[PDB]
Order: structure tokens, then sequence, then C-alpha cells
């Protein structure tokens, strides 16, 4: 067997790494975590330190809040009994308030009183972490793209949630907490709109999701074919191009006739994957509140 | 219809952006050449885009892309055909003159810098708490080439401080002097290191390094292209 | 037709096939034997689905189509007009993704990298010959297979989910979603990353992989480092094929019935089968 580099033939180890300082307030910083030499088979061996400040405390409490709110329920529909509670443990489901309260906070907590809560609570953990990746880019000096995409993912997370249910006048309309129940919502949702392959956003939506994994998966050997030569040292090479990178847009040049370069290629990689959420949550936010089939609008547009 | 709006309105958003992203990628290499190095007549449909200036850390300048671009080293082949499109053959050895699967490019004498400012990678020997810390240690393990001989034994590994990887085995020769070896280039085993890309007679044509405690990116590329084009070279 | 660094690469050497006979470009694209065999298998086929284009009546891509035999033809082959257009095609199909990929192990051996490129390609070449190849003989029939045309092998992917229910329940489609997710969320962060760190904020340096590293660290308390996630998006993406693959190779094979009812299994359980409460009792 010639070697492939998926997998490190030897492990090496130093001091713990600390991270660059620049503007970060060091006080928010733990310390390293453990070193596991399971991971650094694959990627590095080293957990933390993480940095937690105040927004981060919020985040993570609130976060836990979501997940106990919905746990608490889960144990409630399970009569507290240990075995059941594992026995159905795809099949709870916390739901959302019965059409008839259209957006009010009024419902019993029972019958989607809880249901907001948790929503409350997932709402300011997603908004809370999101200022979270702005802030850790900018105690360090970096561009702002982290935060830029993530937006693209909490798009379709809040349309989901939050602004279709809204335009459409109800709370019962958002997807409820479970693991069956979500995915049984997900096909009543196509069914009821006359079939989400009919939505062109739906497809758009595919055809990203597609390719993100053709791009990755051939970004990722890629870099591995010429890691030989360095490639995975993508700053540097950005910097002062080396054979990797010339190999790496040549081989593309003489399959396909074009090429990136070592910057360029992510650029291409963060727009395949931001666009899966973009046009995802444009076709949704559009369903019901626009459009009541898609199969119907097909037939006129 | 709304939904008409936001499909038309994404197709020609699309659009754009492939053009952005096409011109953003014409950064290097671009403008296209004749085989000779004079500007080809067709560019294609898209402009190169305009200039960008990446500030490098350490008061190693910076780089201003697209810009005049340029080889800086001589390339020994010759065309094996009167018109475009067919292969260049080597003049002399390909391996030696760096061509082919054996090319490197003239990146910067200098070594790659840690965000500290320190060099990237060091051999471990110089490396403050580094050691290997899983898989079996190849340090004095004789070396074996494809041919089944041994060209050497490693003496080091040289590791990258920041990311914690082993990036190349040093080896050492008959004659005493070493050697890098990439570490994607060799196979460790229980009881040799092995090399598929270059037989023993080949090693001493390793390009050597000028400092014994740290690799320049332009010593790294001679390195690997070297060794790479063993592939095709050797046999 | 070069750029500006192409020359030193374009070398003699690296052909399976034919020695120097095809060792050449033409303008940016490689050629070799298998760029021969890729354009004749291709344009064999595109020819094919022209002419299986009129005996069906359209000059139209949202309407062009062409279907496995029928489902009584079982493995066998078919008149040209009712199910061996389709057959010869995906014979030309496979033919010129293999010699595709192999084309593509040709470059990488002029140019001395490494074969990941067309390894990676022949897992969704093998995901294709589960829909029209592997799936179909186990199955008894060319007529499962998927059919060619735009908006008629969606139809057919319909078709296929809802025999089983709600396909959502095939629990090795789960672990497939869950890798396409995930592989999305990871080449979302690495091209954000890597820009973040070459683009800084205005007049700053560029940074460094050690920022790169901080920046995940402080994040959520780990980063997988510069080569680990090259490796993640490639092992991401590559599963994420595979189990699309086995959740078709196992339906309509070892699984039938609707999928929703697999998960009885676990609920069916001895020591919880009968306990009173929760959904199930
Ligand atoms: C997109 C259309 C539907 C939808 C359609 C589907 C379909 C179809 C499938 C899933 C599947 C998943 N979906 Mg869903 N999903 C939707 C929106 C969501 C949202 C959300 C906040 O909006 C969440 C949190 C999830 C969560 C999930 C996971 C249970 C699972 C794997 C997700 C993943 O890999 O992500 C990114 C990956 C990561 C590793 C990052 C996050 C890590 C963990 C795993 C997230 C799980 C959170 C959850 C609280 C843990 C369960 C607790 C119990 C103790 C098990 N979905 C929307 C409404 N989803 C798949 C599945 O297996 O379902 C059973 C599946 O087949
Ligand atoms: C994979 C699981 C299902 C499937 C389910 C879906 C679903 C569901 C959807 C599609 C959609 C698409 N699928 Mg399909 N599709 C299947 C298998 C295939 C095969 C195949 C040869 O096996 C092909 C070529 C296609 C091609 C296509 C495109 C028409 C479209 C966008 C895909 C994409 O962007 O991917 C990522 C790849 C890239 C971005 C690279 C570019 C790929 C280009 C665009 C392919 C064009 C092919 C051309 C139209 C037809 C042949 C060309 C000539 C005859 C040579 N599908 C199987 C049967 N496919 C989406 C759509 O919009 O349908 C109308 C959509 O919603
Ligand atoms: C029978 C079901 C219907 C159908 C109904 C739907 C519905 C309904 C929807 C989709 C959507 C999508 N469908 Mg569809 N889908 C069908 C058939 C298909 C087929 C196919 C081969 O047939 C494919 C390939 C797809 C593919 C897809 C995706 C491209 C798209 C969602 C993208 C995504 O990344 O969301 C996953 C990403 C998110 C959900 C973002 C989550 C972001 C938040 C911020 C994360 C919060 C994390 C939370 C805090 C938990 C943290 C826990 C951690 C451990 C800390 N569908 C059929 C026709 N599909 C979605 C879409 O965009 O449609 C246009 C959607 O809403
Ligand atoms: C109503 C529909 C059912 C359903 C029924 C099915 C069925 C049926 C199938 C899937 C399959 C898939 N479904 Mg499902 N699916 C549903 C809901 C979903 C949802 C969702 C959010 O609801 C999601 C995200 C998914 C996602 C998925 C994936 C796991 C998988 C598709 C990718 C794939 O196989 O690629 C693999 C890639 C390929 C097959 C493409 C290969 C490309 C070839 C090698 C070369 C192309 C060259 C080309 C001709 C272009 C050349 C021209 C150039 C452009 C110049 N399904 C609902 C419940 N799903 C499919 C699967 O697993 O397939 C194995 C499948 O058959
Ligand atoms: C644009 C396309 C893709 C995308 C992008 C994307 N996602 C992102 C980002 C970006 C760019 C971030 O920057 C952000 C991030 O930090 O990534 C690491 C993130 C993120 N995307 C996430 C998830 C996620 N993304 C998804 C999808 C996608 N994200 C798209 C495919 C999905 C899907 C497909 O469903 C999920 C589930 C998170 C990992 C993170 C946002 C985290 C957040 O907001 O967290 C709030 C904090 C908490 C919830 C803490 C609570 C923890 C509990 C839920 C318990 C844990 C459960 C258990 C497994 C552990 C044991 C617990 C015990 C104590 C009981
Ligand atoms: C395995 C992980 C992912 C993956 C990887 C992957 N794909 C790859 C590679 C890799 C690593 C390449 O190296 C290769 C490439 O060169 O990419 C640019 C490629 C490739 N993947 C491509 C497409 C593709 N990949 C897809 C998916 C995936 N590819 C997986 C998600 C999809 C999906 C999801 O649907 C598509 C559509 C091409 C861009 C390229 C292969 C190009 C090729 O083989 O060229 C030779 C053939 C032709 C030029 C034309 C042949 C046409 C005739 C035989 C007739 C048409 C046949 C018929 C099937 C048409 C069907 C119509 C549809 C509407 C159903
Ligand atoms: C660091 O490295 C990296 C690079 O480099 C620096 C790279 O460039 C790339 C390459 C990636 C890109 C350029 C990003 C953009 C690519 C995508 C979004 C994926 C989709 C690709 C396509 C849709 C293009 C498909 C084109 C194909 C398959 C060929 C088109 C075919 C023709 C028109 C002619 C084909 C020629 C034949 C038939 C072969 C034989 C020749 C003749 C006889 C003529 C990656 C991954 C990378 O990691
Ligand atoms: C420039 O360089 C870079 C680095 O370094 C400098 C890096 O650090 C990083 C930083 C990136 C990281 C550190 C990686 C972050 C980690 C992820 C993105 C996610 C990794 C996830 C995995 C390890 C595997 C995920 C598992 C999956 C998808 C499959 C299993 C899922 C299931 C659901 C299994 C169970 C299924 C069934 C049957 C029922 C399902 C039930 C539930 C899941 C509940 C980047 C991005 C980078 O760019
Ligand atoms: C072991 O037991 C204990 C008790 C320890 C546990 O805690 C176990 C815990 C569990 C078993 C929890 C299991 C959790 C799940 C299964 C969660 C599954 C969730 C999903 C699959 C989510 C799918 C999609 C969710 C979406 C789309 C959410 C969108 C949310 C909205 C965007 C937020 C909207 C906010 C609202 C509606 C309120 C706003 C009000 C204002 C006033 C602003
Ligand atoms: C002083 C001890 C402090 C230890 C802190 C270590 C944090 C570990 C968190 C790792 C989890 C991150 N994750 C899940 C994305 O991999
Ligand atoms: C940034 C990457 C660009 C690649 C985009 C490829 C688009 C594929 C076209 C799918 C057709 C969609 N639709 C809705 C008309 O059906
Ligand atoms: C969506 C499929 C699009 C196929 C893209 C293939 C384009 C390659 C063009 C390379 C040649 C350019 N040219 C004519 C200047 O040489
Ligand atoms: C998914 C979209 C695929 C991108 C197609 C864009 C084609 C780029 C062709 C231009 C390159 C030709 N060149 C080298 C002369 O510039
Ligand atoms: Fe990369």
């Amino acid at each position: 067997a010639e070697y492939q580099n998926i997998f490190s033939q030897v492990q090496v180890r130093g001091p713990a790494d600390l991270g660059m300082t620049e503007d970060v307030n060091l006080a928010n910083r733990s310390g390293v975590g453990p070193f596991s030499t399971l991971l650094g088979w694959f990627g590095n061996a080293q957990l933390g330190p993480i940095y937690l400040g105040s927004l981060g405390v919020l985040s993570l409490f609130s976060g836990l809040m979501w997940f106990f709110t919905i746990g608490i329920w889960f144990w409630y529909q399970a009569g507290w009994n240990p075995a059941v509670f594992l026995r159905d443990l795809f099949f709870f489901s916390l739901e959302p308030p019965a059409p008839e309260y259209g957006l009010s906070f009024a419902a019993p907590l029972k019958e989607g009183g809880l249901w907001l809560i948790a929503s409350f609570f997932m709402f300011v953990a997603v908004w809370s972490w999101w200022g979270r990746t702005y802030l850790r880019a900018q105690a360090l000096g970096m561009g702002k793209h982290t935060a830029w995409a993530f937006l693209s993912a909490i798009w379709l997370w809040m349309v989901l949630g939050f602004i279709r249910p809204i335009l459409m006048g109800s709370w019962s309309e958002a997807v409820p907490y479970g693991i069956f129940s979500h995915l049984d919502w997900t096909n009543n949702f196509s069914l009821v709109h006359g079939n989400l392959f009919y939505n062109p956003f739906h497809g758009l939506s595919i055809a990203f999701l597609y390719g993100s994994a053709l791009l990755f998966a051939m970004h990722g050997a890629t870099i591995l074919a010429v890691s030989r030569f360095g490639g995975e040292r993508e700053l540097e090479q950005i910097a002062d191009r080396g054979t990797a990178a010339e190999r790496a847009a040549l081989f593309w040049r003489w399959t396909m006739g074009f090429n990136a370069t070592m910057e360029g290629i992510h650029r291409w990689a963060i727009w395949m994957a931001v666009l899966v959420t973009l046009t995802g949550g444009i076709g949704i936010l559009l369903s019901g509140t626009v459009v009541d089939n898609w199969y119907v609008w097909g037939q006129n547009h | 219809d709304l939904a008409s709006l936001a499909i038309y309105s994404f197709w020609i958003f699309l659009a754009g952006l492939i053009y952005y992203l096409q011109t953003e990628n014409m950064r290097e290499g671009y403008p296209l050449e004749n085989e000779d190095g004079t500007p080809a007549a067709n560019q294609g449909p898209f402009p190169l885009p305009k200039p960008k200036t990446f500030i490098l850390p350490h008061g190693r300048g910076t780089l201003t892309v697209p810009g005049p671009e340029s080889e800086d080293r001589p390339i020994a082949l010759a065309r094996t055909a009167v018109s475009e499109g067919f292969p260049h053959a080597p003049t002399g050895d390909p391996m030696k003159d760096g061509v082919g699967p054996a090319s490197w490019v003239a990146r910067r004498d200098l070594p790659e810098l840690d965000g500290h400012g320190h060099n990237k990678i060091k051999p471990m020997k110089a490396a403050a708490g580094f050691h290997v810390s899983a898989g079996k240690n190849p340090i004095g393990l004789p070396v074996r080439g494809c041919d089944l001989e041994i060209a050497g034994k490693v003496v080091d590994i040289w590791v990258d401080i920041p990311e914690q990887m082993a990036r190349f085995l040093e080896v050492e020769l008959k004659d005493g002097s070493t050697r890098l070896l990439p570490m994607q280039m060799v196979k460790v085993q229980s009881n040799r290191v092995h090399v598929n890309a270059l037989s023993s007679d080949l090693f001493a044509g390793i390009p050597t390094i000028k400092s014994p405690t740290e690799v320049t990116l332009l010593e790294e590329d001679k390195i690997c292209g070297y060794v790479a084009g063993g592939l095709m070279y050797a046999a | 037709a070069l750029l500006s660094f192409e020359r030193k690469y374009r070398v003699p050497g690296g052909t399976l096939v034919g020695g120097n006979l095809f060792d050449f470009w033409v303008g940016p694209f490689y050629v070799g034997f298998f760029g021969v065999a890729t354009f004749f298998f291709a344009a064999l086929g595109i020819i094919l689905i022209a002419w299986s284009a009129v005996l069906q009546g359209t000059w139209n891509p949202q309407l062009i189509s062409v279907y496995p035999p029928a489902l009584e033809y079982g493995l066998g082959g078919a008149p040209l007009a009712k199910g061996g257009l389709w057959q010869i095609i995906t014979i030309c199909a496979t033919g010129a993704f293999v010699s595709w990929a192999l084309r593509e192990v040709e470059i990488c051996r002029k140019l001395g990298i490494g074969y990941h490129i067309p390894f990676a390609f022949a897992f969704a070449i093998l995901a294709y010959l589960t829909l029209v190849l592997f799936r179909p003989v186990m199955m008894g029939a060319w007529g499962y297979a998927a059919p060619y045309g735009i908006w008629t092998h969606l139809d057919w992917v319909s078709n296929t989910g809802y025999t089983y229910g709600n396909f959502h329940y095939n629990p090795a489609h789960m672990i497939a979603i869950s890798f396409f997710f995930t592989n999305a969320l990871a080449l979302a962060l690495h091209g954000a990353l890597v820009l973040s760190a070459a683009n800084p904020e205005k007049g700053k340096e560029m940074r460094t992989p050690d920022h790169e590293d901080t920046f995940f660290r402080d994040l959520v308390g780990y980063s997988i480092g510069t080569l680990g996630i090259h490796r993640l998006g490639l092992l991401l993406s590559l599963s994420a094929v595979f189990f699309s693959a086995l959740c078709m190779i196992i339906t309509g094979t070892i699984w039938f019935d609707q999928w929703v009812d697999w998960w009885q299994w676990w609920v069916k359980l001895p020591w919880w089968a009968n306990i009173p409460g929760g959904i199930n009792g």
C-alpha cells in the first residue's frame, strides 16, 4: 500500500497551545482540556481552551433551557417512567399551540405554552451564539465570514420557526420539537403545498446541497492529493503560490477546462454551502404565504 | 407574482456571482500564455479582476494579485511537435532540472513562520516539549527505497509547532549528511520506513537545505517536488 | 492556452493505455486514451438521446425523457423504442464516467499527485450504478431503475419513496441526510474560516493558521486543524454518498414494507414492550 494521508501514521505532541491573543480578553478563556489520542489520528488532539464570556454563558444557558424544557415534557409524556422514556424517545413531541390561538401567548402550558417557552429559549440561544460568532472574530481581527455564513443557516431556521408562522397568522405552523414528529411535519408540509419538487427554490436548494458534497469531495480530495507538497497550508499558498497550488489548479484545468486559486476555491466553497439555506429559506417562506401549491404555480409560471 | 420575481431575480444574482467568482479565481496564472511565454490571443470571456493587496505579517511585505507573472527560473524543456498542445520533453535530467512531476516553484527562500513569528517547522530535537505521542516512532529505523535497498536511517522528525504534526522525516545517508523526506511520502512500518517514490541511489540527489534547524519555503518545494517526481522518473 | 506556470508540468508520461498515442492536450483539456473513450461514449450517448427524443416526439429538454424497459422484460433487452434506447444509453453513461475517472488517474500520474480525486469520484459512480444497475438486478428488472429526464427522474424519486410510506424512516437514509447536512455545515465553516484569515479587518495583516485554530477553540473549544478539515470534508461527503447507496440497495430487497414499521423492533423489545404510558402503551 502507497500511503494516503487519511490517518496520521505518527502523532506528535508538545506544550498545550493557548492560542493567539490579539484583542481577546484572556480572563475569559478556560485552560486547555485533555488531549485525545483518538481524535489525533485524524485531526488535532488538543481540546480547549474555550472562551466563555457573558454572551457565551447567556447562549449556553438558554440553549440548555430549551433542551431541558423539551426533556421535562418528554418525561411527562412518558409518565416519569425511565423505561418508557427510552422506549418512546423518538416518538415524544413538544407541539406548538393549535391554530385557534393564533399568534397569541394565551394557550395552556400543556398545549402550546411550553412550546413557546422552549422556542423563546431557542431564540436567545441562537442569536446570542450568532453574536459570539462575530465577537470572537473581531477580538482576533479576522474577517466576518463565519458570522455572515451562519446568518444563512439562521435564515432557514427563522423562517421555519418564526417569520413564516407570523406571516401565516399562527404558531401552529411552526416545527414541533421531536425526532419523528419533525420528520412527519416535513413530509406533511410538502403534501399540503402540492409537492416541494415543484418549488424552484427547493430544487436550487438541492442542487447546492448535492453541490456542497461534490465540491467538498473535490476540494478535500484535491488538498490531500497535494498534501505531499504542503498543500493544506493554504494561507501560505495564497501568500506565496507553491507547486501544491499549481498541481491542484492544473489537475482541474486538464480535467474540466478551468480551475480555481488556493484563495478562490474557498469562495466557491463558502457560497456553494451558504446558498443551500438561502434558496431554501426563500422557498419555505413563499410557501402558503404567496403560493398555496407548487404544482399549480408551476403550471402558470 | 412574487415567487416569479424572486426566481427570476435569483437567476440574475447567480449569474453575477458566477462571474465574480470566476474572475476572483483569475488572480493567479493569468493572463494566459502561448507555449513560448507570450500573451495568448484568446483570454476567454472573463476580464482580470482589479488587484488586491495582502498584507503579510512579520514585515514579510505585501502581495498584489493579479500582477506581472514570472517563473523566476530556467525551465529545461523543449517542444516535441510543430504546433500547440503537445508534451514538452525534458532537455536533461528532469529530477535535477525540476520539471514535470519533479517541478518546484520559486517560493520565498525564508521559512514559514507561526503567528508568534517563530519558524513553523523545526526538527523535534530542537522543539521544546515535543515528542512522539502515539504510533510507531520512526526515529532510528532503516529507510528503504523502491529498489528494496537501504538508503539510510531516520535520525529525527521535523514537526510543525503550531499544528503539532509531523511534516518530514530527516534521513541520514551513507556519507553522513541528511535529507528531508515529506511525511506524506513514506510508510512507517514496524521494522523500516519504506519509500516507494525513490530508489536508494536517488536519495543523494534530494535537494539539501542550508540550515540544519530550519527549512525555507523554496527548499520545501524542491524537496517535495523531487520526491514526487520519483513516481514517474525512478523506474 | 497555458496558465502562466503551466508549461513545466506538460511533460510526456503518466498514461495507462496507448503509450504516447494520445499524450497531448486540446486547449486546456488533457486528452489521453480515456479522453478519447469519454468523447466516444458521451457522443454516442447524446446521439442516442437526441434519437430517443424524436421517437417520443419533442425537442424540449424539460420534456425529453427515456425510460427503462417496462417491468416485464425482466433483465432482458427491449425494442429500442420501448427501453433498449435506455439500456444502451446507460451502458454509454457508465463507460463515460468510468472513462472520465480513469482519465483523471492519468492526469494524476503526470502531475505526481495522489489518486484521491478519482477515488472520490468513484463513490459518485457507484451511487449511480446502484440506482440503474445493482438495485434493478437484485430486484429482477430494469424497470425499477431511474429514467432519464429532468423532471421525470424526480417523479421516480417520489414514486419510489412513497412506495415505502414516508421514506424519512429509512434509517440508512437518515444517516445519509445527516452526512449531507453536516458536510454543508463543514463546507460553510471551512470556506469562511480560510477567507476570514486571508481577508481580515481592513488594514490588518493576513492572519495565520494559529489564528484559525484560536478562533475555533475560542468558539466551541476545539479545532480540527487544517489537515483535519480536508480529511473531514472528504469523509463527510463520501460517507453521505455511501449511505445514500446503502439506503437504496436495501430498499425493495431486504426491506420492502413501510419504513416507519421497521422501528417497531425497538419498541417491541421484551424489557419494555408491555409497560403502559408514553406513546406506544
Ligand atoms: C430541513 C427540513 C426539516 C428537517 C428535516 C430533516 C430530515 C429529513 C432529517 C433530519 C435529520 C435531523 N434533523 Mg431535522 N430538519 C429540520 C430542521 C432541524 C433543526 C432545526 C433547529 O431547525 C434541527 C435542530 C434538526 C435536527 C435534526 C437531527 C435530529 C438530525 C440530524 C441533523 C444534522 O445532522 O445537523 C447538523 C449536524 C451536526 C452534527 C450539528 C448538530 C449536532 C446534533 C446531532 C443536533 C441534534 C439536536 C437534537 C436536540 C439532539 C436529539 C436529542 C435526543 C436525546 C436524541 N433538524 C427541518 C424542519 N432533519 C435526520 C435524522 O436523522 O432525523 C432523525 C433526517 O433524516
Ligand atoms: C441523487 C438522487 C436522485 C436525484 C434527485 C434529484 C432531486 C430530488 C433533484 C435533482 C436535481 C437535479 N439532478 Mg437529479 N437525482 C438523481 C440522479 C441524477 C443524475 C445522475 C446521472 O445520476 C444526474 C445527472 C442528475 C442531475 C440533476 C440535475 C438536473 C439537477 C441538479 C443536480 C445538481 O446540481 O447536483 C450537484 C452538481 C453540480 C452543481 C454540478 C453540475 C451538475 C449539472 C447541473 C448536471 C446537468 C445534467 C444535464 C441536465 C443532463 C445531462 C447532460 C447532457 C445530456 C450530457 N440527477 C437521483 C435519481 N436530482 C434538482 C433539480 O432541480 O431537478 C429538476 C432536484 O431537486
Ligand atoms: C417528503 C419530504 C419532502 C421535502 C420537504 C422539505 C421541507 C419541508 C424542507 C425541505 C428542505 C430541504 N430539502 Mg426537501 N423534501 C423532499 C425531498 C428532498 C430530497 C430528495 C432526494 O428527495 C432532498 C435531497 C431534499 C433536500 C432538502 C434540502 C436541500 C433542504 C434543506 C437544506 C438544509 O440544509 O437544511 C438543514 C439546515 C437547517 C434546518 C438550518 C438549521 C439552523 C439552526 C440555526 C441550527 C440550530 C441548532 C440548534 C441550536 C441545535 C443545536 C444542537 C447542537 C448539538 C449544539 N429534499 C420531499 C419532496 N425539504 C428545507 C428547505 O429549504 O426547503 C426549501 C425545508 O424546509
Ligand atoms: C418523496 C421523496 C422521499 C425520498 C426518497 C428518496 C429516494 C427514492 C432516493 C433518495 C435519495 C436521497 N435522499 Mg431522500 N427522499 C425524501 C426526503 C429527503 C430529504 C428531506 C429533507 O426531506 C433529504 C435531505 C433527502 C436526501 C437524500 C439523500 C440521502 C439521497 C440523494 C443523494 C444521492 O444519492 O446522491 C448520489 C449521487 C448521484 C446518484 C449522482 C451521480 C453522478 C454521476 C456519477 C455522474 C454525473 C455526470 C452527469 C451526466 C453530468 C455531465 C455533464 C456535465 C455537467 C458537463 N431525502 C422523501 C421522504 N430519497 C436517493 C439515494 O439515496 O440514492 C442512492 C434515492 O434514490
Ligand atoms: C449554511 C448551511 C449550513 C450551516 C452553517 C452554519 N451553522 C453554524 C455556523 C454556520 C456557518 C456557525 O458558525 C455555528 C457554529 O458555531 O458552528 C460550529 C453553526 C451551528 N450550527 C449548528 C447546528 C446545525 N446546523 C445545521 C445546518 C447548517 N448550518 C447548514 C447545512 C443543522 C442542521 C442541518 O439541521 C444543525 C442541527 C450548531 C452546531 C451551531 C449553532 C449553535 C447554537 O446556536 O447553539 C446554542 C447553544 C446551545 C444549544 C447549547 C445547548 C446544548 C444542548 C442542545 C445539549 C447537547 C446534546 C447532547 C448531544 C450533549 C450532552 C448534553 C448534556 C449536558 C445533557
Ligand atoms: C461522491 C461525492 C459527490 C461527488 C464527487 C465527485 N463528482 C465528480 C468528482 C468527484 C470527486 C470528479 O472528479 C468529477 C469532476 O470532474 O467534477 C468536476 C465529478 C463529476 N460529477 C458530476 C456531476 C454530479 N455529481 C453529483 C454528486 C456527487 N459527486 C456526490 C455528491 C451529482 C449529483 C448529486 O446529482 C451530479 C449531477 C460532473 C460535473 C463530473 C463528472 C463529469 C463526467 O463524468 O464527464 C463524463 C461524461 C460526460 C461529459 C457526459 C456523459 C453523458 C452521456 C453518458 C449521456 C447522459 C447520461 C444520463 C445519466 C443523463 C441523466 C439526466 C438527469 C436529469 C437524470
Ligand atoms: C435525559 O433527560 C433530561 C431531562 C436530562 C433531558 O434533558 C433529555 C432531553 C431531551 C430528550 C430533549 C430532546 C430534544 C429534541 C428531540 C429536540 C428536537 C428538535 C428539532 C428536531 C428541531 C427541529 C426544527 C426546530 C425549529 C425549526 C425551530 C425554530 C425555532 C424558532 C426560530 C424560534 C421562534 C421563537 C418563538 C416562536 C417565541 C418567540 C417569542 C417572542 C416574544 C420573541
Ligand atoms: C479547565 C478545564 C476546561 C476544559 C474545557 C474543554 C472544552 C471541551 C469542549 C469540546 C467540545 C466541542 N465540540 C463538541 C464541538 O467538539
Ligand atoms: C456557486 C455554485 C454554482 C452552481 C449552481 C448549479 C445550478 C444547477 C441548476 C438546477 C436547476 C434548478 N431549477 C429550480 C430550475 O430547477
Ligand atoms: C453547467 C455545465 C457547464 C460546463 C462548463 C465547462 C466550461 C469549460 C470551458 C473551458 C474552455 C474555455 N475556452 C473556450 C476559453 O477555452
Ligand atoms: C457550477 C458552475 C460551473 C462554473 C462554470 C464557469 C465556467 C468557467 C470557464 C472560464 C474559464 C476559462 N478560462 C480559463 C479561459 O478563463
Ligand atoms: Fe481548503
